[PDB]
């Protein structure tokens, strides 16, 4: 629910020095597990508490002020809109996508002159002639 | 570095990114159109922009090519690029390679080259 | 008796058969009582108005009749007025064209009776000069449609208060649903900053449409197929 | 009355405690009532990225479809056995009326016959001429009823209605809206 | 929501230019050249995304044999331009990259419903 | 063959509630209008006699 | 010597939907009115004859954006129809009741928009939030939300997820309290009967001549709908009442659709229990996919796969006018095939189509605030009427 | 919807060549009567005589049509782009499309001879 | 959908590079022009690259403001317009800006100082910033606009600081091409008519009698693209004047009798004039200037040496002709 006694006994586990950062952050109080964090660094939890609604359980703590959704990494992004039980530090690494390369994670810079630009990927149709003369 | 851009003047991006991928430099197409190109082409909406935060996204040939081709005891060859983990239908699907001749011999699809031993 | 108390669903048996026994039948089996039904009704109406009547066809249980365009209001009337044959209600008109034969476009007609739970299909002809008249005499309804297939075809409706055009740009010209013209039509819009107003200039794109029914077999794959004429109404062979 | 009301206890919903559930149940207008919320560790638990029944899952298939020995495609065909578009001139109406029908033809004579068929075939009589050859047994055996009645426009498969009326309705009287099923 | 190319394991490109993905987007998205390559084996030279008319039908999923472009989850790639918005090769490979565990959690739970 | 798809329970479900669950709570109409006419009156009995109170203060006064 | 007449709305007047719509009033009485349409008329059905019926599915859900599935229905059965085949026993089912779940959110939707268009704001969050619920229920069989690529002219897209047919039965039972919850504020309540009580009425032949359908005739009095006069889908093998009105009023037109929740719901209570086991899309291969099990390891598989994706399969030459019972009314097709793959023509016959033609011989007499509560419930959602 | 908006008439097809004349003369003169509304109504930049020199060369351009049913089709157009201009149903974008030439001075090189064609290969 | 812009196809620039007008002339078009704008959100910026994009030239644009620059994305097709920010101060925001333009303008002039910047910094220092880096990298058809009026001589520091710009353009890149337009008028213009069309005082000196002929931008605009992309433009000097030479009373009598109102009028003179402009230069929104006081003695000084539109093939309009459109909604 939302009562005041919810409210007030998350706050008083989780402690006030967090729950003065969680109440800038967002605008509830909420009291996980620490279920994992991001290759990007992002605390993320999950909730037994038998009063939350459905679809309130599990819930990111960010590490910037100028946050936003994409920070995420995938494998976890899917679990935080539900997508699987288990977070992917607890996975067998057979589901782990086996991969011939390092990893980047570019997030989104939209705006930022990172941002992406375009371009067609391949030549000109019809290349032109080359000037060669031929003195007679 | 310094490629003309079209009335003599000189645009200078660094080597990290005069290339085709992080694992190759040499275009693998007849009309690839490599970045020297490309720069060439629009650099008029590249300019106050980051050269880092673009996708660079690893190209496939020279993953390919450390791959270890792989032998088969009889003649024809089967392959699928299927894992054997995942629970349904994945990977290229079930074509067959002649193993004969002098060499390998590169599964279409997936690449992975077989030899007849 | 209480929330936490309450079973799950997730755990338990279900139904569980080994394979299905799915009997297979080609889906026209049941029309057909029907269908040789409904050709005993459609010879009837072609006995009735013999002045009107081209023809009546049927193809898995539409019954279609075939009318002259200067022939559509005493065929309509006897479609609602009569007490065997009352459709009552317009459902939906509208206009194909077919430039190969003379007489372009087809106005097609469909009705409702909801007494007698069944459907008729009027269709007519007109060529693009001449008109085919309005039903909105009797049908009242039927004048909002019939002033939608005017502005997709140009097909008229003679006898017709507030005929003009619908669904389509105001300074439009020409006719949308019609072979000849364009996919992208004539004129794109965007705002001239300089007139403060949007211009209509005409059309350039980015990407030319690409249709892809180049590809496309002359012969229709589909086969002759079998009849589900009845043997009442085939014509008797000699001796 | 199979479908009224039930308790809650069976809605499968968030509930309430048991002081608030002995308050609440004095003050509601109907106890039996849901807040909504779904039980959080019931509803859409595991997700459906994870379910172990979606492990082995092959295919659905029906027993004279999958026989892989028995049938060929063409009994089981659909797409070409689809009725023809029969069509009716003016013309052939006058055929069925004077030369007859597969059930009761009225022509002999199969090589006379056909000269018989190709007139009217070409256009030699008339329709109405037709009508006034026709005689009464005629029109009332292949054109009206038995009994010279018009064909009702016939349907597809009628639908006689009942009307539900005492408390199985869905709405008591004073309510405007009948249910009649 | 948006879009990604796969990858094999031992990262090859998985693409053919089977153009199924430009023969059935109803809205014609896709854009494809393709050349055959140094080793003879068939690559896709330009893939384009008209992300600007991407319908989101998924048809372009289902119509790879090979498996390679799929629908990636993702919707929060809200651009300011429209020259952002035309996906070519590279960025759908990023994406690839980028989206990689989640495609094959999807598809760890939708290929057998494919 | 079918196999893995979803069935319905071999038991089958519970009947679901579909009518118009409308209580008709509350009191008889005549009992709220005969606790309107007491809570009134009482009322008035409250307030006259004050008044008239007040009147005898103001004498006093 | 005209009223001063106005344009009623160009961007916000009734939600979802571009009301452009002349009104000359006289008293505050319109003495006639004139809708103009065509301001979302994107002519789509140019474009549906260049596109194979393998791609032309989803302009069909575009269209009628509030009840997409019954679009996706009506084509499909149109195909059907004119293909000579038949979908199986559990594709009919599925269906069925995906076709009733949209039409709980149908007029879960257009009751509360409704109430909104008028001011109840209450139903206007209750009933969208239930919305969400079934944007869930959208979400899992198909993609994502609100545009279902979904069922084929072959019949069904793809089989459900694992536990779908459960977990919508522990949505179903607490659908009841939160519909009659909604019906308790607005079913009495002086308010709404004062303003609904016989507002627009519609007589009987009337109603006919105005080709009106669905809630709307089935309110005037006619016993008329599509699921039980000419039915299909196993609306016969489910046991379905159906509720009829009395008056030709708007509170009609309201209660009915107050009574299609309580019909529908009894549809899921006996499609859930009753679902059974079998091919979820057509037996052949060749008028739909086939599964991507078993196309990387045949070589027949292949080719249906390919044809299927770039010519797409071939159509008997007809035509057809196939018509069903949507949430909106009589929602009707007519199609007119080459033989070729492309569908030569196809009209759509839009149910708000006709109702919005029929207005101004209702909205006659009555006032300007009145003439926003015959608005949503003639249920002019704007994307069907042009197109 | 029984009755008709102010200016929208029953169609009717003349049987004569002359009726139809007589027609269009009626009409010609309800434009040339309305047309000082529209300078009003749509806002327009430039001045009444414009509107009533397009809309004479206007029916210039279909004074040599010889059949009866052609010049029908081509009264009930005229009729209908009436019905729109003398309410407010087409806007003033929509109605400043009979002024392409008038609002710009078409633009530097205006192609006339072969060689201005040839220069920019016929535009 | 013609190119009426250009004169033919194929244009090799002046300097050496290939440019190939592909399609046919409309908005999804390509011409191939590289173009830079400075300033192109003023007034006579917006109307310039308006045209300019409208064939579909790819223009450059340097912005200042990030809230201003967003009303000139819609008159170019995708690559058409683009943005990039720069200081007149920092040079290499300059150098950045140009590395691939064809051809550029300059429309930057303010008529008042900030606390930031005078005359001096913006009409002589930063032209000669921005054209040194024109030099440096050799861009072809360098065009450099001066208003009217401008002199060597003191009264108008605006105006002194205005012929002082012209010779440093005269004299770096020393080709390049110089255009002084008239007084200008259009739809909300700067000081000319939106300052006539609402004004609690009206007053100025002179008693309304100094002379002008102003000329209606988009011709300005206009002949600005007809100078851009032809031969016969090189280091020569434009006068660009209106058909006919007005007075003040003439202008403000034209407009109020189309107003039908009493335009006020004051015409104090210029010892307490001076003082009230003094103060509102702590203001943050633009007031009139205390050094456009000193214009309002001054009046058009045509040079006769120099070129007008009827050497482009260009007849602009008439004030009279448009007086009942421009402040038509303050009727
Ligand atoms: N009738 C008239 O007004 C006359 C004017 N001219 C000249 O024509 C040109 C354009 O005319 P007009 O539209 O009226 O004037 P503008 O409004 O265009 O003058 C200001 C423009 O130049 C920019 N500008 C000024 N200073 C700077 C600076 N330090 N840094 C960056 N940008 C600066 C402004 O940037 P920002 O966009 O951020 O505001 C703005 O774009 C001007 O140079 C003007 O002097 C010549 C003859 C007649
Ligand atoms: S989902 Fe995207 S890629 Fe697939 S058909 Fe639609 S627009 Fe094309
Ligand atoms: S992603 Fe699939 S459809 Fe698209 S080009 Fe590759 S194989 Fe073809
Ligand atoms: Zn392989």
């Amino acid at each position: 629910s939302s009562s005041l006694y919810r409210v007030l006994r998350n706050a008083w586990e989780v402690g006030p020095r967090s729950y003065w950062k969680q109440l800038n952050s967002i605008g509830d109080t909420k009291s996980g597990r620490l279920v994992g964090t991001d290759i990007y660094g992002n605390k993320f939890y999950e909730t037994d508490h038998q009063d939350e609604i459905h679809l309130r359980t599990r819930y990111v703590e960010y590490k910037e002020k100028d946050y936003d959704m994409s920070q995420v990494e995938p494998g976890w992004h899917f679990w935080l809109g539900y997508g699987v039980d288990t977070a992917p530090c607890n996975t067998p690494k057979e589901k782990l996508p086996i991969r011939a390369y390092p990893y980047k994670f570019q997030p989104n810079y939209t705006g930022t002159p990172g941002a992406f630009v375009t371009y067609n990927t391949l030549k000109p149709k019809i290349s032109a002639w080359e000037p060669v003369t031929k003195q007679r | 570095k310094s490629i003309i851009s079209y009335n003599g003047n000189t645009i200078e991006i660094p080597e990290e990114y005069t290339k085709q991928a992080p694992n190759r430099d040499s275009t693998w197409a007849p009309a690839q159109a490599s970045k020297t190109e490309i720069y060439k082409n629009n650099m008029v909406r590249f300019e106050q922009k980051d050269l880092s935060k673009q996708p660079m996204p690893y190209a496939g040939i020279e993953l390919i090519a450390q791959q270890p081709v792989r032998f088969v005891h009889g003649n024809t060859a089967v392959c699928d690029g299927a894992n054997h983990n995942g629970p349904g239908a994945q990977g290229h699907p079930k074509i067959f390679i002649n193993v004969d001749a002098p060499g390998s011999h590169a599964c279409q699809y997936c690449g992975t080259r077989y030899e007849k031993e | 008796p209480s929330w936490e108390n309450i079973k799950d669903i997730r755990l338990d048996p279900k139904v569980h058969v080994d394979e299905v026994y799915e009997p297979i039948v080609n889906p026209a089996d049941r029309y057909l009582q029907h269908v040789s039904d409904l050709h005993q009704y459609a010879k009837y109406i072609m006995a009735a108005l013999p002045k009107y009547i081209q023809g009546f066809s049927v193809w898995k249980d539409e019954l279609t009749l075939h009318v002259a365009p200067s022939a559509v209001i005493p065929v309509t009337t006897f479609l609602r007025d009569n007490t065997s044959t009352q459709y009552k209600s317009i459902i939906d008109i509208t206009a194909v064209d077919y430039p190969s034969r003379e007489n372009r476009f087809e106005v097609v007609y469909n009705f409702l009776s909801v007494r007698h739970n069944s459907r008729i299909r009027l269709k007519t002809y007109a060529t693009e000069v001449t008109p085919v008249p309005s039903i909105t005499c009797l049908y009242e309804g039927a004048n909002w449609f019939e002033r939608e297939a005017y502005d997709m075809y140009g097909v008229f409706f003679e006898g017709h208060p507030d005929l003009r055009r619908i669904m389509t740009d105001y300074g439009f010209e020409g006719h949308p649903l019609r072979k000849d013209f364009p996919l992208t039509g004539y004129t794109e819009v965007r705002w001239d900053e300089e007139k403060r107003r949007v211009v209509y200039e005409p059309l350039e794109l980015t990407q030319a449409f690409r249709n892809f029914s180049a590809g496309s077999t002359a012969w229709e794959p589909v086969g002759p197929g079998r009849d589900d004429r009845p043997d009442s109404f085939k014509l008797p062979t000699p001796k | 009355l199979p479908g009224g009301p039930v308790p809650v206890f069976k809605k499968y919903t968030v509930g309430s405690k048991g002081i608030w559930e002995k308050l609440r149940v004095l003050l509601a207008i109907a106890p039996n009532r849901s807040t909504g919320n779904p039980i959080v560790p019931l509803y859409r638990v595991p997700t459906p990225g994870s379910r172990p029944e979606a492990n082995v899952y092959q295919d659905p298939s029906s027993y004279p479809t999958n026989d892989i020995a028995e049938n060929p495609y063409w009994k089981r065909d659909h797409r070409r056995a689809y009725p023809q578009t029969a069509f009716f001139d003016q013309k052939t109406v006058t055929g069925l009326l004077e030369l007859g029908s597969e059930a009761t033809p009225r022509i002999a004579d199969g090589e006379a016959g056909t000269k018989a068929l190709a007139n009217i075939a070409n256009g030699g009589v008339s329709f109405t001429q037709a009508l006034g050859k026709s005689s009464k047994d005629v029109i009332y055996g292949e054109v009206l009823t038995v009994n010279g009645l018009p064909p009702v426009a016939p349907t597809l498969a009628p639908k006689q209605w009942k009307i539900i009326e005492g408390e199985a309705a869905i709405y008591p009287k004073g309510y405007p809206c009948r249910t009649f099923h | 929501g948006e879009h990604a190319l796969r990858r094999y394991p031992s990262g090859e490109e998985r693409c053919i230019a089977c153009k199924l993905c430009e023969a059935i987007c109803p809205a014609l998205a896709i854009t494809i050249d393709a050349e055959e390559r140094i080793d003879g084996s068939r690559r896709t030279t330009k893939y384009d995304i008209d992300m600007t008319k991407c319908i989101y039908c998924g048809y372009c999923q289902e119509s790879c044999p090979v498996d390679a472009i799929v629908e990636t989850p993702n919707v929060e790639y809200a651009t300011e331009t429209r020259e952002e918005l035309l996906y070519n090769k590279e960025k759908l490979l990023a994406n690839g990259d980028k989206w990689e565990l989640e495609l094959q959690y999807a598809l760890d739970a939708d290929a057998p419903y494919r | 063959p079918s196999v893995g798809q979803d069935l319905p329970p071999v038991g089958g479900y519970e009947p679901v509630q579909w009518r118009r669950n409308l209580p008709a709570r509350g009191f008889r109409p005549l009992v709220y209008l005969a606790a309107l006419c007491g809570i009134c009156g009482y009322g008035f009995y409250r307030a006259l006699g004050g008044i008239q109170e007040r009147r005898e203060l103001k004498r006093e006064k | 010597i005209r009223a001063f007449t106005i344009n009623f709305g160009p961007q916000h007047p009734a939600a979802h939907g571009v009301l452009r719509l002349i009104l000359e009033l006289s008293g505050e009485e319109i003495i006639r009115s004139d809708p103009h349409v065509g301001l979302l008329h994107r002519g789509t059905e140019k474009l549906i004859e260049y596109k194979t019926y393998m791609q032309a599915l989803p302009y069909f859900d575009r269209l009628d954006y509030v009840s997409m599935m019954t679009n996706e229905q009506v084509f499909s059965l149109a195909v059907e129809k004119l293909l000579n085949v038949e979908v199986p026993l559990r594709g009919k089912y599925i269906r069925t009741m995906f076709g009733e779940i949209t039409r709980v959110l149908n007029h879960l939707m257009s009751v509360c928009s409704h109430a909104m268009d008028v001011g109840a704001l209450t139903p206007f969050l209750w009933g969208f939030e239930e919305r969400e619920k079934l944007m869930e229920f959208y979400e899992r069989v198909s993609g994502a939300r609100l545009h279902a690529a979904y069922v084929r002219p072959g019949g069904v897209s793809q089989d459900l997820p694992a536990g779908l047919l459960d977990d919508i039965y522990m949505w179903a039972t607490q659908f009841g309290d939160r519909l009659d919850e909604i019906e308790e504020l607005l079913t009495d309540n002086r308010i709404w009967k004062l303003r609904t009580v016989n507002i627009g009425t519609v007589t009987a032949q009337d109603a006919l001549n105005l080709g009106l359908s669905g809630p709307m005739l089935r309110g005037s009095g006619i016993p008329f709908d599509i699921r039980k006069n000419a039915p299909y889908d196993a609306y016969d093998k489910v046991d379905f009442d159906v509720p009829v009105g009395m008056n030709g009023d708007c509170y009609d037109r309201y209660l009915i659709r107050m009574a299609e929740f309580r019909q529908s719901l009894r549809i899921i209570e006996q499609c859930c229990n009753d679902m059974p086991a079998g091919a979820v899309k057509v037996e052949d291969f060749k008028i739909n996919s086939p599964p991507r099990n078993l196309m990387k390891e045949d070589m027949e598989a292949l080719i249906h796969h390919f044809l299927l994706y770039t010519k797409g399969y071939s159509v008997p030459p007809g035509e057809t006018y196939t018509a069903i019972e949507a949430p909106k009314g009589e929602m009707g097709v007519y199609v007119v095939s080459d033989g070729s793959e492309r569908p030569y023509k196809c009209k759509i016959r839009a149910p708000g189509f006709a109702h919005l033609g029929a207005f101004d011989h209702i909205a006659r007499g009555h006032f300007l605030p009145d003439a926003v509560a015959i608005i949503g419930t003639m249920d002019l959602v704007f994307g069907e009427v042009d197109r | 919807a029984i009755i008709a908006t102010a200016f929208a008439e029953t169609v009717k097809f003349s049987g004569s060549k002359q009726e139809l004349q007589k027609r269009t003369l009626a009409l010609y003169r309800q434009f040339l009567r309305g047309a000082p509304t529209f300078a009003d109504l749509y806002e327009v930049q430039f001045s009444i005589p414009t509107i009533r020199t397009k809309i004479r060369q206007e029916f210039e351009r279909h004074r040599f049509v010889d059949d009866l049913s052609i010049q029908n089709v081509l009264y009930a157009k005229g009729h209908m782009e009436y019905q729109e201009c003398i309410n407010f149903w087409k806007q003033q974008a929509q109605f400043l499309k009979y002024f392409p030439e008038e609002d710009d001075i078409q633009g530097r090189h205006q192609p006339s001879n072969f060689v201005d064609k040839f220069l920019k290969n016929r535009a | 959908n013609s190119f009426e812009n250009l004169a033919q196809d194929v244009n090799i620039t002046r300097s050496g590079k290939t440019l190939i007008a592909k399609g046919t002339g409309g908005r999804s078009s390509r011409t191939g022009y590289t173009a830079t704008v400075f300033g192109a959100n003023g007034f006579l910026g917006s109307y310039l690259t308006a045209k300019l994009a409208k064939h579909g030239t790819t223009v450059v644009v340097p912005y200042r403001e990030e809230m201003a620059k967003r009303h000139l994305k819609v008159t170019g097709d995708l690559g058409v317009v683009n943005f990039l920010e720069m200081d007149l101060r920092n040079l290499e925001s300059i150098d950045e800006a140009v590395r691939h333009s064809d051809i550029v303008v300059n429309l930057i002039g303010r008529e008042y100082e900030t606390k930031n910047f005078n005359y001096y910094d913006v009409h002589v220092e930063g032209a000669r910033r921005i054209a040194e880096a024109v030099k440096k990298h050799n861009i072809a058809r360098y065009i450099h606009v001066s208003a009217f009026n401008a002199e060597i001589d003191s009264p108008s520091e605006f105006n002194h600081t205005k012929g002082l710009g012209e010779q440093v353009t005269k004299d770096i890149v020393p080709w390049a091409t110089i255009v002084r337009p008239a007084p200008m008028f259009g739809r909300e213009d700067k000081w000319f008519l939106d300052r006539m069309a609402r004004s609690p005082c009206l007053v100025s000196a002179n008693k309304f009698q100094e002379t002008s002929n102003p000329v209606h931008v988009i011709d300005v605009a206009a002949a600005l693209e007809r100078i851009c992309f032809d031969d016969s433009t090189v280091a020569q000097t434009f006068e660009l004047y209106g058909p006919q030479k007005f007075t003040q009373k003439q202008i403000i009598d034209m407009v109020s009798e189309t107003l039908r109102k009493e335009v006020r009028h004051i015409e104090l003179p210029k010892a307490l004039y001076q003082a009230y402009t003094k103060a509102t230069q702590a203001i943050w929104w633009p007031t009139y200037s205390p050094d456009q006081v000193e214009r309002q003695f001054l009046s058009q000084k045509i040079d006769p040496s120099a070129k007008t539109f009827n050497d482009l093939d260009l007849t602009p309009m008439e004030l009279p002709d448009l007086m009942f459109k421009l402040i038509r909604p303050y009727r």
